[PDB]
RNA sequence: CGCCACACGGGGUAAGAGCUGAACGCAUCUAAGCUCGAAACCCACUUGGAAAAGAGACACCGCCGAGGUCCCGCGUACAAG
RNA sequence: CGAGUGGCUUGCUACCUCGAUGUCGGUUCCCUCCAUCCUGCCCGUGCAGAAGCGGGCAAGGGUGAGGUUGUUCGCCUAUUAAAGGAGGUCGUGAGCUGGGUUUAGACCGUCGUGAGACAGGUCGGCUGCUAUCUACUGGGUGUGUAGGUGUCUGACAAGA
RNA sequence: UGUCCCAACGUUGGGCCCGGUGAACUGUACAUUCCAGUGCGGAGUCUGGAGACACCCAGGGGGAAGCGAAGACCCUAUGGA
RNA sequence: AGCCUGUGUACCAGGAGGGGAACAACCCAGAGAUAGGUUAAGGUCCCCAAGUGUGGAUUAAGUGUAAUCCUCUGAAGGUGGUCUCGAGCCCUAGACAGCCGGGAGGUGAGCUUAGAAGCAGCUACCCUCUAAGAAAAGCGUAACAGCUUACCGGCCGAGGUU
């Protein structure tokens, strides 16, 4: 993928369960795989901020509940390092639900949302309200 | 570094193992013998599958060792060495007056032993002790 | 068996150990002729190539020999020259000869030139469309040429459909 | 089953079927091919198929080897050509398996096989001149799904 | 059905004993191109600080903008090129054929040679330029050591001695290159070599930890779960098969750690200056104050504050040079904190 | 969990693409000869390595004194050494 | 239908071992094989392209995470360039585990007049030892080469 | 929630060095081995090669079909209970 | 099956010594001590005693350098790799191959068909010119055209073909 502009520690792995950022009707997600990537033995796959990641629906509306969906990371509490040095971190760990043209399935995007992330996915960032 | 050895032998275009075989026979009655231009000693056959046999050596060992030599130098001195006790008192004395040497180190020339030389003009399948160095990756320092 | 090979007045032909150098007003050419038992020799005014052993693998070589050196009296003479043509679809295919090797670029529409390195005294003139290489020893005209034709090889595509390319037109 | 089972010729002849029950039947279809309503004198070229090396040919392996036979020489002569081909050797020899271990192992009865000394012929056709190399080949097939080498021996037939 | 996995550690850096020489030895050299010159230089690892660059790279979306490199301080006063030693090519590789050495020493390379007295610089040189008539001549190197003494923050007054190459140009000419620089006193500089930009190769012995187990040694994880609490938490499960019946030195195991030989690869130079730009405050933890010639390697170099590393002209660049990289900040904060 | 660094290029081949070329007047990539061609082979690079028994090379110092040991203050080192 | 190679499966034999060579599966750690799953380079195509399908050279490197089940195998899920197979006492208990198998307690079904059985199921149920030799990972002292200091060479050896 | 991803740093007692005290297990012999082969078919000792200068310290336990128990399983005995 | 179970015999068991790398029963050999000599099996380039022996041929794969065998594999099938022996036919009245030239008229046969003219199918398959030349052997065309084979001649010059 385009270069991300940052340096990220993943802060989740397959399982984990994060919020969904979005109008969709999904409330909360739970990571199952990570796009494009490959581990080693033992190691659990691991997925953070930029990273285009599948899930299903853990909370949310009885329709969308279940569902297994691509989505895009946007924020995470593990820091990141920008260029200039400064790392930086958020307050929750989100992602937004995404089709299969990378376009977000929802109508608005909730909270802040991750600069690095906003250029590599313009029609998520076309979308948000607030990008650090 | 100065050897007296009471004979001096030619390999340029010689058979290794014909000259091998008289030098071990000369070494242990007492000869004190000088191998010279050994780059230049032959072995008959299809190059290919003579030298997979000699890569096949390099290839061999573990961590008890088994220390193949590369240069034209030291194949033939352990091609020599294989044909002597060499564990044995009377066999490590002979081979230890035994040395072989990349050109011609002395002012004198070498003699051509008996039975040992091959026709260039009636052969093609062969092949120099320096061509397989330098296929084993030897640096051709001759 | 033994041969002998009348050399062309145009040319002369000497020869020392197994190498056999023949010269003419088109230029010179030197070989290595070694086969087992195979004796090459220029006796005055011919070349004799003769053997006391007569098996189907002597037979061969003495007569492989024989067709080396009278190429070799033709080449000095004559000279020898190959043929050929730059053909191409979509993209312009541009060929050009530079220093010691000829270039072709846009080929496919890559934008990497392909090349290949001209083997001995060959020359290649190129005129248009049209590409002429030419020498004294056929060996390395015939290689060029040659090389100059793999150099548009294509294994990735349907080749009925992908023609672009040099072709060898004429052989001599 | 494999033919390494029973191609030798390593134990005694078991043939007598007033001992022995069972025996399943032969899939030889024929042994008279070709117009069998003709002589083979009237016929100016006669070629056999020897088998060069003593064996058991399995009931199996000979109707496989004259099928593939005969059947060239319908494709080539027709389902009425003017021709006539043999095979000479019935399946006499009765085969069995041991199929509990080394107990009481004497075998069931599995099928039969005939014994053919080397040199002898196993396969021999009359045809015409013409063809000759139709014969041939219609043996290059039949050598091929039987266990030895074979020689395709040309008798009446010096047309050189 | 037991997954892949690749090795724990490289087999390429064995055996992991201690180092013999405290101060590198190289064992390779830049090819020959420009003009002749001394293929290489050394100083002493003072700490690190880090600075704000303007991206160099052309190919880089951020060419142009302000970017935060880490950075390793090296003080790299000059040195003294002693001696020019000249090897002739044999049946068995290269041999030192002879030396022509200089009458001007440093005050204290009595600390680790025994200085010449008596030499004739004219009868080596002579046998050196036969040995070139003759056609048997193999490379040039200088005979090199640094001088301690000059840098307050190391201890040791005892100069560190090194062989170093001479490449370029032609063997005459770099020949006499040679036999210039010695003939002075042999004192050169780091920027006689390198120019802030340059990538160069750094050798050094890296920090010891004396004896360390597997897992910190070669990477094996430790037990996990119930088998971390039966009474083995950082033994590898086997030293092999039942055969072959001997243990393979393929199987990690514990034993001296650090204090090993490494020279990394590509390394960027910041910047070569003087004085104490880079200093930082309070001073460098376990080392003391710079202010004087220094160096400012991008990144980390291998072994702890003080020790002797060593710098060659890249010998397998991936980059091209993009000279005098251009510096907005040098952090001299604390390292304290 | 953080940060840095980890080629390009040569050489010889396999399968394969070809050149010249007989045996076999022709044809033929092969029989002799040759041009190319793999993450693979060798070199390039890193690490160890005078106990390599052919047990190595160079320069200087010293044989009434060069150098070294004990001793002492210490760690860039370290389980003893 | 015919001819073979392997020694991963199963069967057969009873050659070795009953004054004991500890079992299955898993785990950890190391080496290997190629009949190649991916990666490199090729040939053919019912090869336009993209992609498939089949074939060749090739063992450098890679071949991962999860749900049921003791399971091996396998079924299933999302990822992946691909998520290949096999040998090393079915590598690996003087390394681990103890779920399964495989004692002594107990239950069910079936069988047995009964004690009790079952190549069925089920709950519980113990894992000793200070390393002599050898092997290897690292560290020293001596002898040999034959006064000292400093600098090197490079036969060999390891690497993905 | 360090069971795991994936391991890190630290604490106390050992371990290591020194004074004193001071056992046991085990021992046909020889014994620096490695790769193959052979052999009652699972060899440090036989055969062929390879490697191998002696001694010592620490280590984790690959091998000695390691030590510890005249196999518990299975069969056999004109055995026992 | 280094399996099970007979039979005759010699061997191991209970049999040394020599050879077979090692190796109960394969080869020589049956053996008091000691000594000289000559052979046996097996071997004679070196390791290791004796040949780098002689006349001759084949093999280019390191095939092979392996009597027997759990132990030494190598099969069906294929081979213009190479050597040797034989048979038939053609040939200096010029063979085989290559190259050059000619490959022609009635007539695009008849039939079928809108059409088919060597070459969709069916039937026939005849004669002029001539040194040859099909009622056409293989591509090719919507059908023609066009390209070659047959067949004849030329250049060449010695074996060729089955
Ligand atoms: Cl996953
Ligand atoms: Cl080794
Ligand atoms: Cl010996
Ligand atoms: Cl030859
Ligand atoms: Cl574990
Ligand atoms: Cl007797
Ligand atoms: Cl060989
Ligand atoms: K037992
Ligand atoms: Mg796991
Ligand atoms: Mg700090
Ligand atoms: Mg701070
Ligand atoms: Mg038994
Ligand atoms: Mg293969
Ligand atoms: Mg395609
Ligand atoms: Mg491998
Ligand atoms: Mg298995
Ligand atoms: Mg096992
Ligand atoms: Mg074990
Ligand atoms: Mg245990
Ligand atoms: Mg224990
Ligand atoms: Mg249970
Ligand atoms: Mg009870
Ligand atoms: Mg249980
Ligand atoms: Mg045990
Ligand atoms: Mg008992
Ligand atoms: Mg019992
Ligand atoms: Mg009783
Ligand atoms: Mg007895
Ligand atoms: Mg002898
Ligand atoms: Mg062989
Ligand atoms: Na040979
Ligand atoms: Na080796
Ligand atoms: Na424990
Ligand atoms: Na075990
Ligand atoms: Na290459
Ligand atoms: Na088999
Ligand atoms: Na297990
Ligand atoms: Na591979
Ligand atoms: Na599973
Ligand atoms: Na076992
Ligand atoms: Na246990
Ligand atoms: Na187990
Ligand atoms: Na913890
Ligand atoms: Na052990
Ligand atoms: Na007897
Ligand atoms: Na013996
Ligand atoms: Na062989
Ligand atoms: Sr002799
Ligand atoms: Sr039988
Ligand atoms: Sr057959
Ligand atoms: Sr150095
Ligand atoms: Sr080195
Ligand atoms: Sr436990
Ligand atoms: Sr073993
Ligand atoms: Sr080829
Ligand atoms: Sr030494
Ligand atoms: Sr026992
Ligand atoms: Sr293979
Ligand atoms: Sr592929
Ligand atoms: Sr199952
Ligand atoms: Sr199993
Ligand atoms: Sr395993
Ligand atoms: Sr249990
Ligand atoms: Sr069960
Ligand atoms: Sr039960
Ligand atoms: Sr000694
Ligand atoms: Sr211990
Ligand atoms: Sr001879
Ligand atoms: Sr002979
Ligand atoms: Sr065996
Ligand atoms: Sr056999
Ligand atoms: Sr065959």
């Amino acid at each position: 993928m385009e270069a991300l502009g940052a340096d990220v520690t993943q802060g989740l792995e397959k399982g984990s369960l994060i919020t969904c950022a979005d109008n969709t009707g999904a409330r909360e997600l739970k990571v199952i795989s990570v796009h494009g990537y490959s581990g080693t033995k033992n190691r659990l796959p691991k997925a953070g901020l930029g990273d285009k990641i599948t899930v299903s629906v853990t909370k949310g509306t009885p329709e969308m509940r279940r569902q297994v969906l691509e989505a895009v990371v946007v924020r995470q509490r593990k820091p990141i390092r920008r260029p200039d040095g400064t790392r930086v971190k958020f307050e929750d760990n989100a992602a937004v639900i995404v089709d299969e043209n990378e376009d977000p399935r929802g109508t608005e995007l909730k909270g802040p949302i991750a600069r690095e992330v906003a250029q590599r996915f313009g029609s998520v960032a076309s979308a948000a309200t607030m990008i650090v | 570094a100065e050897f007296d050895a009471d004979v001096i032998v030619d390999a340029r275009d010689c058979i290794m193992g014909r000259v091998a075989s008289q030098v071990a026979e000369q070494a242990l009655d007492g000869e004190t013998v000088a191998v010279v231009n050994a780059e230049r000693a032959v072995i008959t056959g299809r190059e290919e599958q003579i030298v997979e046999k000699y890569e096949k050596r390099v290839d061999i060992g573990n961590d008890n060792g088994y220390f193949y030599p590369k240069r034209p130098d030291g194949i033939f001195k352990r091609t020599i060495r294989g044909m002597l006790p060499h564990k044995k008192q009377r066999g490590r004395e002979a081979f230890e007056s035994v040395r072989v040497y990349l050109g011609n180190p002395y002012d004198e020339d070498g003699e051509v032993l008996d039975g040992t030389s091959l026709d260039r003009l009636s052969n093609i399948k062969f092949v120099t002790l320096g061509e397989i160095s330098e296929t084993l990756g030897a640096n051709k320092t001759w | 068996p033994r041969v002998e090979l009348e050399i062309p007045e145009d040319v002369d032909a000497e020869q020392d150990h197994l190498d056999i150098t023949v010269e003419g007003d088109n230029g010179s050419v030197t070989r290595r002729l070694w086969y087992p038992d195979i004796d090459v020799s220029v006796d005055g005014d011919t070349v004799v190539i003769e053997s006391d052993e007569d098996n189907a693998k002597t037979m061969s070589t003495i007569g492989t020999f024989q067709s080396h050196i009278e190429n070799m009296f033709h080449g000095v003479t004559e000279g020898w020259e190959y043929g050929m043509e730059v053909f191409y679809s979509h993209f312009p295919m541009q060929v050009n000869v530079e220093g010691d090797e000829v270039v072709i670029e846009n080929f496919l529409g890559e934008k990497a030139p392909r090349r290949t390195t001209i083997h001995g005294d060959t020359d290649v003139e190129i005129d248009g469309e049209e590409l002429t290489v030419s020498g004294p020893d056929i060996e390395a005209v015939g290689q060029t040429a040659a090389d100059i034709e793999q150099l548009t090889r294509i294994n990735d595509k349907d080749v009925r459909v992908f023609q672009d390319g040099v072709y060898i037109t004429r052989k001599p | 089953k494999p033919a390494s089972m029973y191609r030798d010729i390593d134990k005694p002849a078991y043939t007598r079927r007033e001992y022995i029950t069972g025996i399943p039947g032969s899939k030889i279809a024929q042994h008279k091919m070709g117009r069998k309503q003709k002589d083979a004198d009237d016929y100016p070229v006669q070629i056999s198929l020897i088998v060069e090396e003593t064996v058991q040919l399995r009931h199996g392996s000979l109707e496989a080897s004259r099928l593939s036979a005969n059947r060239h020489l319908i494709k080539e002569l027709g389902e009425e050509g003017d021709y006539k081909m043999t095979l000479r050797k019935f399946p006499h020899q009765v085969l069995r398996e041991n199929k509990d271990g080394m107990r009481a192992a004497f075998g069931k009865i599995v099928g039969t096989a005939a014994r053919v000394q080397a040199g002898e012929q196993l396969f021999t056709a009359y045809c015409n001149v013409e063809d000759a190399e139709h014969v041939k080949e219609a043996f290059r097939r039949a050598y091929n799904k039987i266990t030895p080498s074979c020689r395709i021996d040309s008798s009446p037939a010096g047309n050189a | 059905p037991q997954p892949s996995r690749p090795r724990k550690g490289s087999l390429g850096f064995g055996p992991r004993k201690r180092s013999t020489s405290e101060t590198p030895r190289f064992n390779s050299w830049p090819s020959d191109d420009g003009q002749p010159g001394v293929q290489g230089f050394a100083g002493y690892k003072a700490g690190m600080t880090h600075v704000v660059l303007v991206n160099d790279e052309p190919n880089s979306p951020r060419e142009g903008m302000e970017e935060t490199v880490p950075v390793t301080v090296i003080e790299t006063p000059p040195m003294r090129a002693v001696a020019l030693r000249a090897y002739e090519d044999t049946p068995y590789g290269q041999r030192p054929l002879t030396e022509v050495w200089t009458d001007e020493f440093h005050s204290e390379l009595d600390r680790t040679l025994d200085v010449p007295e008596d030499h004739d610089p004219d009868a080596a040189e002579e046998q050196i330029r036969d040995a070139h008539e003759a056609g048997d001549l193999g490379d040039l190197r200088l005979i090199t050591h640094t001088v301690p003494d000059a840098v307050p923050s190391v201890p040791k007054k005892k100069p560190d001695v090194m062989e170093t190459r001479v490449g370029g140009g032609s063997v005459s000419d770099r020949l006499d290159h040679a036999l210039d620089i010695v003939e002075d006193g042999g004192e050169h500089a780091m920027n006689d070599i390198f120019r802030a930009g340059e990538y160069a190769d750094v050798a050094g012995v890296t920090k010891g930890k004396g004896t360390q187990g597997p897992v910190k040694r070669w990477g094996v994880q430790k037990r996990k779960g119930k088998h971390a609490r039966q009474g083995w938490r950082r033994r590898i499960g086997n030293l092999g098969p039942w055969n072959p019946s001997r243990v393979r030195s393929t199987v990690p195991q514990q034993g001296q750690t650090g204090y090993h030989q490494r020279t990394e690869l590509n390394k960027r130079l910041i910047d070569i200056g003087e004085g104490d730009e880079p200093t930082v405050d309070g001073g460098f933890v376990n080392y003391g104050e710079v202010d004087g010639p220094y160096t400012l390697v991008k990144g980390s170099v291998p072994g702890p504050d003080k020790r002797l590393v060593r710098f060659r002209p890249a010998v397998r660049p991936n980059d091209q040079p993009r000279l005098d990289p251009e510096v907005r900040y040098v952090s001299n904060e604390s390292n304290q904190g």
